[PDB]
């Protein structure tokens, strides 16, 4: 569909090339956002082994992110492709915020006794050992 | 009383009709006005909104997209950089560039295209590369290049 008898070789050479630490900027496929991602240490973490897939699979970024700026001391570096993360040192202290400023939220807020419900779902979290599952 | 980490407690991603495909077509013909390839998978994909191209993005493309979701009064998101709305991250709507091997969005590499994990892919290839009318020096360098899987 895209390859051509003008370009099979140079897809071929363009598709392969492995990454070089000596010369980075080599032309290679999605460069400017691998190069993102690996400032970020993205590539190095509990998402290294999508890094090998289609980049459609690394993660579902929406959630990565909603659970990163719950848990600010959470090393990035553990969240999972699906929001899961390894278990931080602040863990057990930042839910406890979090619950704090949800009640004072609903407070605030003029919800309705079904709305009250899923924002508390929202936040529930299952510790179920070394990995920390929200929702 | 944390107004700002409030917002991301009552936050809900967004669905399917919200910060969807349209917004990275969009997104992208945006970022390139302030400095493409268009196209429309037999597997499971996490994420459907990606614009996909058939050309390279530089970092000034890549750089203007994810600050085009900018948005005060919001914590720095630590994935992308960027201070935007909770749970719509710019990184699920990026423009990705896709393999012309296998017509999926990967980076380059050994062991990245699907296309390349079959012995009888790479014959199909090695086949078809004869049939290339690019100069002998880029055919042969890529040749090997097929071989050295083998
Ligand atoms: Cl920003
Ligand atoms: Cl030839
Ligand atoms: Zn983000
Ligand atoms: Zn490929």
């Amino acid at each position: 569909p895209f390859l051509t008898p003008d370009n099979i070789a140079s897809s071929i050479l363009y598709s392969t090339a492995s990454f070089s630490r000596s010369k980075p900027d080599r032309p290679r496929l999605n460069l400017s956002l691998e190069l993102k991602l690996m400032q970020n240490e993205l590539n190095k973490g509990q998402l290294k082994k999508q890094f090998k897939g289609d980049l459609r699979n690394l993660a579902d970024w929406n959630n990565l992110s909603l659970v990163s700026s719950k848990f600010p001391s959470l090393p990035i570096t553990n969240l999972r492709p699906d929001g899961s993360f390894l278990k931080h040192r602040r863990f057990n202290e930042e839910i406890a915020y979090n619950r704090q400023t949800l009640e004072k939220a609903i407070k605030q807020l003029d919800l309705s006794p079904d709305k009250v419900i899923q924002l508390r779902e929202q936040n529930g979290v299952a510790v179920n050992g070394r990995v920390c599952y929200p929702t | 009383f944390d107004s700002i980490l409030a917002k991301s407690l009552l936050a809900t991603t967004p669905k399917e009709d919200e910060f969807n495909k349209t917004l990275s077509t969009i997104n992208l013909e945006v970022a390139n006005k302030l400095t493409l390839i268009d196209d429309p998978p037999p597997y499971e994909i996490i994420e459907k909104n990606h614009q996909l191209v058939g050309r390279s993005l530089s970092k000034a493309v890549l750089d203007n997209f994810f600050l085009l979701s900018s948005l005060s009064d919001n914590v720095r998101c630590r994935c992308c950089g960027i201070k935007h709305l909770p749970a719509h991250c710019p990184l699920s709507i990026v423009p990705l560039e896709i393999c012309f091997l296998c017509g999926t969005p990967h980076f380059s590499g050994r062991d990245t295209c699907p296309m390349l994990r079959n012995k009888e892919a790479i014959y199909r290839l090695k086949d078809s590369l004869s049939k290339s009318r690019e100069p002998f020096h880029i055919k042969k360098q890529a040749m090997a290049r097929l071989n050295s899987f083998l």
